[PDB]
């Protein structure tokens, strides 16, 4: 119930957006 | 000779001093029969803080369906898909009267009789004083509210005024004689009679403990007594909730949760019947009105205080009564104790101080006290004694719960092969 | 705001109602109060409807009873008992009411004595000359005191002076064996 | 001091308001008592606002109602209604209020029989001749026991002896299935 | 909803209960407070019913008590005392309570002079000209200032100008040295 | 016993007074009702002292108010108004209270249409024909619904039938955004 | 799926609840245990209140191969247990599907507050794919 | 005080339920 | 204080309680 | 026996009370705190509200030998804690013994409530006692 | 904070009270 309270990172695989630019 | 799975859960609560079964299981002549049971003992919620632990037991009896049916048991078994089924015995239309036997009464109003006639007996050869009368019911219809739903009432625990020697204690023997002479031989004989009579009134009155006497034995069949397989007993003990709010900052309630485990090595079941495990809960019987003996003597004599043995071991049992023992005690209470024996043994005390204060599990009025000058209802735990220091019995005075595993080996077709005609 | 789910008096929902209507005698203590129900209901939820006539054929001052049987189920010595009444009265006779515990081996009781009633005062909203209202309970001991009696539980309406007229409200009362369960947002 | 955020009955806020003119004929239980709403709000959220002038046309005694409708989508069995009342009349007549139930198939019920309503008495917080005022709530089953049926709950206005005459004030009333969040200055 | 139990004021259950009938003579402060008790109870557990008449021959404003004693056996300095008040009178009178503390050497004191009482005010529900209503408590010391004197405590009952006429009631009052335990559904 | 340290409204402390003479003319909500307040405080701690007479030149029914400005500095959405109010009128007629909340691009209004205030019930301590009491508090939104306008909360004194005469008390009313320190001998 | 055992005040042994024990049904005779036909009995015969409409057909001393679960018959009626009140089916009518099926309303009365149903919960789900994807610029760029 | 809150299993032993087929 | 909750034993020493037989 | 040492926030150095100090007060001058006689005080001479009837005994320059608990005033009538809030023997009279013998309603002011008195306890007292004492078989039996 | 609850004991040193014989 740690990762469970904590919205995944998405971290593997490709990227995903382009927005134009650096976004944070 | 496969593995039946009869393991199970129960919820369960009842009255102090009353005997309840908490679990009974029918078995078959040949099975091997093996109970663990484990779980958890509470008392409803305390008034005040924690005072003194309750003490536990728990009991496993096996009971032959002879034993119950009788003759008629016999013929059963014999006549075999002949037989003239058995009776059932019947119980007041309400559901928890039939709560001693651990059943709720059936939608027919009538119970088993191998329950009602196993509690029976098994109250008759262990739980009441031998002195008392034979409880003798023959319909669970026949028991009062209270039994019928919390199980039958038990002795306090042992102390001075609680096991007194039968009150049929000989205080005296008379021995005739010619107007001016004794037969010295006669006296001789008389005090070996007398012997024989004694031993008997203290502790031989059930016929099996007479046979012992001798180095001798019985079966269990021979006096149709329940064989008890498992005597397990605990102290109950729990925690206290602290308050804290503005007003409840500072005041406490008792919560006593206790676990247990009570295990019954496999046993071998010679003949059909029933396996019944009950409960017993307790207090010690602490009481803010109990003295020494010696404190409430006003003569005290040489007899009384210098505890001679010379004395103490011939003089006959002493007849007292409450009155002696507790500041507001019964004097039409009588029991015979044994001289000397308040030297044998210290109560407990309580300050005069907690005799008025709701929340302690303590005998705030002597025993007896609304039963009237009747000794054996003195002696029997009266649940109400308790009321007073309960929150609420909103789940009787105690109650707990456990998982009962049970596995029995016995010779039993496959469900498939009972649904299965060819 | 935070909403106060605890409440003195929890009105029983959907059952246990009943409609009184017609006159209404009051009577003194030293006579038989009349316990204006024959369809006495007895969850010790009751819920008594008030469209009747206050009438003073016996005497000018007394009072009149709303009553319900007790459970005496529990173990427990004791439980409380919480009434809520709104009463208007027509004519100007300063009601008064009370929670009140009496015995009788009947059923139904039509009337009783009172001598054989006994007292129980409650905080009482208001008490204009017109209208009583108040909602409130007490602790009342629930096992028969008689062996082989019922027990009653209601309450009592009295006045110094009554007035004939038309009375109209509503006499709820429980025995607390049940809290009704509630929606509450935060949980 | 501190400040007290628990309260028996929180009114609406800028929601579900509707203002009462006009006249008001009270009836009998016996009848068919007066909803004094076609525009009736439901969030069982309520506020309703009067300004009307109580008549006696039909019965000298009797009452009126002022209901909202309920919220059925909780799965919850039953959850708390409260009202909030402050009525004065030009003519003494003793008001009283209560909470109310009643069903109906009818989206905007404008009376409903006096035998289809149910009661739910309430702490009366006054009851003087002129003025009755009341903060209080009750315990309510919200599900719809007639299958197809409306839910409706209010406040109902009740006298022994009405008298013809103005009244002003407020009738508010809530379902509780939300707590107004509030600034308390400690946390 | 969740039911209530703690209250200000815990009635007495069947026991310390009297009937006071008859005449009741309220006198000043200046003179002898009458003590409309004979048989005063005293667990301080008091139940005192009222069926009596009001009667205005000495004093036409003044004051009447009701008392029980107190016991003085807890160590504690001084313990907590509630009254439940009800009392409907025939005579616009504007009734008004509150507790009161007075010693004597006699056991059963039939007045007392109005100099030797002490005073304790308490929330009054109602004060209507004919009804007063009152369920409150107040601190008191419960130990004899006076070495040899019993304790006594009750309410007392005053008016600015009293009326000749019945009055009707219970005057209840106890002193907390044990709270009545109660079933609570959900322990 | 042990002190309460919780209350429903504290009024505010050597701040925010205002005195209010003259005549007090009440209207009907069709109108415009009477902002009596031309020096309306408002750290939302408000106590207003009245010693004018109530003249009825325009409307024979209706209300006036007392207002004090909102600090609508917070973040949170709505924070609790309380108010406490004590008015005795030498005419008979059943005065009634109440919080409201209305908005005007003005620092100072003096007067605010009827249509134009929204209503918050309390509970009403008394109401009798001469005096109305109360102390209590209600969840109202803070921030303005129409930008650019400020926001005013207030109580409000209403009546079915005023009656020319003398009007004296106090209305103190406060915004809940801070709870006053105090002494509390066991901490 | 969430699920609380059957466990009911009301359930009794299926011997305690026979009115004439045969034979057949005590003795445990393996000789009849294995050629008997099924045994059609009702919800009565098993609960106190147990609709007699409800007809079940079990195996022949099959009691004797199980044991139930106990409950004194005073929480019976204490909320806030999910113990089943009342004899499954009670209030479904004389149908065994019905009564079979769990109904979640026999709980209700054991629950503070149902504002998030009677059970809920909260995971994290962590999932990999492996697949033939074309990366977003991919899709994104023309040439 | 950790199985007494969970009902047994009843996992030692045959098959006793037989209902038509795989039933969860 | 485990011990001062429970109202000891008395099994040191010899036999006092006859009461006719067994009784628990 | 269950005490509290008489700690007040009354009682003060006895050098801080002296109004004229000597040198046989301060000086601490070992020739003579060995040969002068005892010197006779009063409670006055030690606590603020000292009853000046309470004459005691004591020994030269024992000041010098032993220092006294520290209450700062303010504790002085906050109910709770177990401090003497008032010089002892305030309330005896002029009585020596009075002020030495623990006066226990001394504390009823800082206690809840005394629905046990002021302490309490619960203990189990293990007790073995080898003894001449025939059996209780001996003594019921005759022969 | 364990001593701080408990006035000190005055133990070492010589003695410091005669009062007529033993007094506990």
């Amino acid at each position: 119930m740690k990762k469970a309270r904590r919205s995944p990172s998405r971290r593997k695989g490709a990227r995903l957006w382009y927005v134009g630019g650096s976004q944070f | 000779r496969e593995i039946v799975d009869l393991s199970h859960l129960a919820f369960d609560c009842g009255m102090l001093g009353r005997l309840k079964t908490v679990s009974w299981t029918p078995v078959i002549a040949g099975d091997s029969f093996e109970l663990d049971a484990v779980g958890a003992l509470r008392l409803s919620p305390l008034r005040r803080g924690l005072a003194i632990d309750s003490k536990v037991d728990f009991f496993t009896f096996y009971i032959p369906h002879r034993h119950v049916y009788g003759d008629q048991w016999i013929q059963f078994m014999r006549d075999g898909v002949n037989a003239q089924p058995l009776p059932s015995v019947t119980c007041n239309r309400y559901p928890d009267h039939a709560g001693y036997v651990g059943t709720i009464v059936p939608a027919n109003n009538r119970i088993p009789k191998f329950l009602h006639q196993s509690y029976l007996n098994i109250y008759n050869n262990y739980f009441r004083a031998p002195w008392m009368p034979e409880r003798t019911e023959a319909n669970p219809s026949n028991l009062n509210e209270d039994d019928a739903r919390y199980g039958f009432r038990c002795c306090h625990l042992k102390n001075i005024w609680s096991a007194p020697l039968p009150p049929e204690t000989k205080l005296a023997e008379e021995m005739g004689i010619e107007s001016n002479s004794i037969d010295i031989m006669g006296l001789q004989a008389a005090y070996a009679q007398l012997h024989t009579e004694q031993e008997r009134t203290y502790f031989m009155q059930r016929y099996r403990d007479v046979i012992s006497s001798f180095g001798g034995s019985t079966s269990y069949d021979a006096d149709n007594r329940p064989l008890l397989v498992m005597h397990t007993d605990f102290w109950a003990s729990g925690y206290d909730v602290d308050g804290t709010d503005q007003s409840s900052l500072g005041q406490f309630s008792g919560r006593v949760q206790q676990t247990f485990k009570h295990s019954v090595p496999r046993f071998f079941v010679p003949e059909h019947g029933v396996m019944m495990t009950l409960a017993l809960i307790r207090f010690p019987p602490i009481s803010p009105l109990e003295h020494h003996y010696l404190a409430g003597k006003s003569q005290l004599t040489y007899t009384d205080l210098a505890g001679d043995p010379a004395l103490i071991g011939n003089l006959p049992p002493r007849e007292i009564s409450y009155r002696d023992l507790f500041r507001d005690g019964r004097s039409g209470i009588k029991i015979k104790v044994a001289e000397s024996i308040w030297y044998r043994t210290h109560p407990d005390y309580v300050n005069f101080k907690y005799h008025d204060l709701h929340g302690f599990p303590f005998l705030d009025d002597a025993p007896g006290t609304s039963t009237g000058d009747n000794l054996q209802e003195a002696i029997l735990v009266r649940h109400q004694d308790y009321d007073a220091c309960f929150q609420s019995q909103q789940l009787l005075q105690w109650n707990k719960q456990a998982r009962y595993n049970v596995s029995v080996y016995r010779h039993m077709p496959t469900v498939r092969d009972s649904i299965m005609t060819s | 705001m935070y909403q106060n789910f605890v409440t003195k008096h929890d009105t029983a929902i959907q059952t246990s109602r009943f409609s009184v209507t017609g006159n209404v005698i009051p009577a003194a203590p030293t006579g038989n109060i009349p316990v204006i129900n024959g369809g006495s209901i007895t969850a010790e939820r009751a819920v008594v409807n008030l469209y009747a006539n206050m009438n003073v054929s016996t005497s000018s001052d007394g009072s009149f009873i709303v009553a319900m049987k007790v459970d005496t189920s529990p173990t427990d010595p004791n439980c409380v008992i919480s009434a809520g009444v709104n009463l208007s009265f027509a004519g100007t006779s300063y009601p008064i009411v009370g929670i009140v515990r009496f015995e009788s081996a009947s059923e139904q009781p039509t009337s009783i004595a009172g001598s054989e009633v006994e007292h129980y005062p409650i905080e009482m909203s208001v008490g204009s000359g017109g209208v009583c209202s108040a909602r409130d309970c007490a602790t009342v001991d629930i096992h028969p005191r008689t062996s082989g009696n019922n027990v009653f539980v209601g309450v009592i309406c009295s006045s110094a002076k009554w007035t004939s007229g038309r009375v109209i409200g509503t006499i709820a009362t429980t025995q607390v064996i049940h809290e009704y369960q509630v929606l509450q947002p935060l949980k």
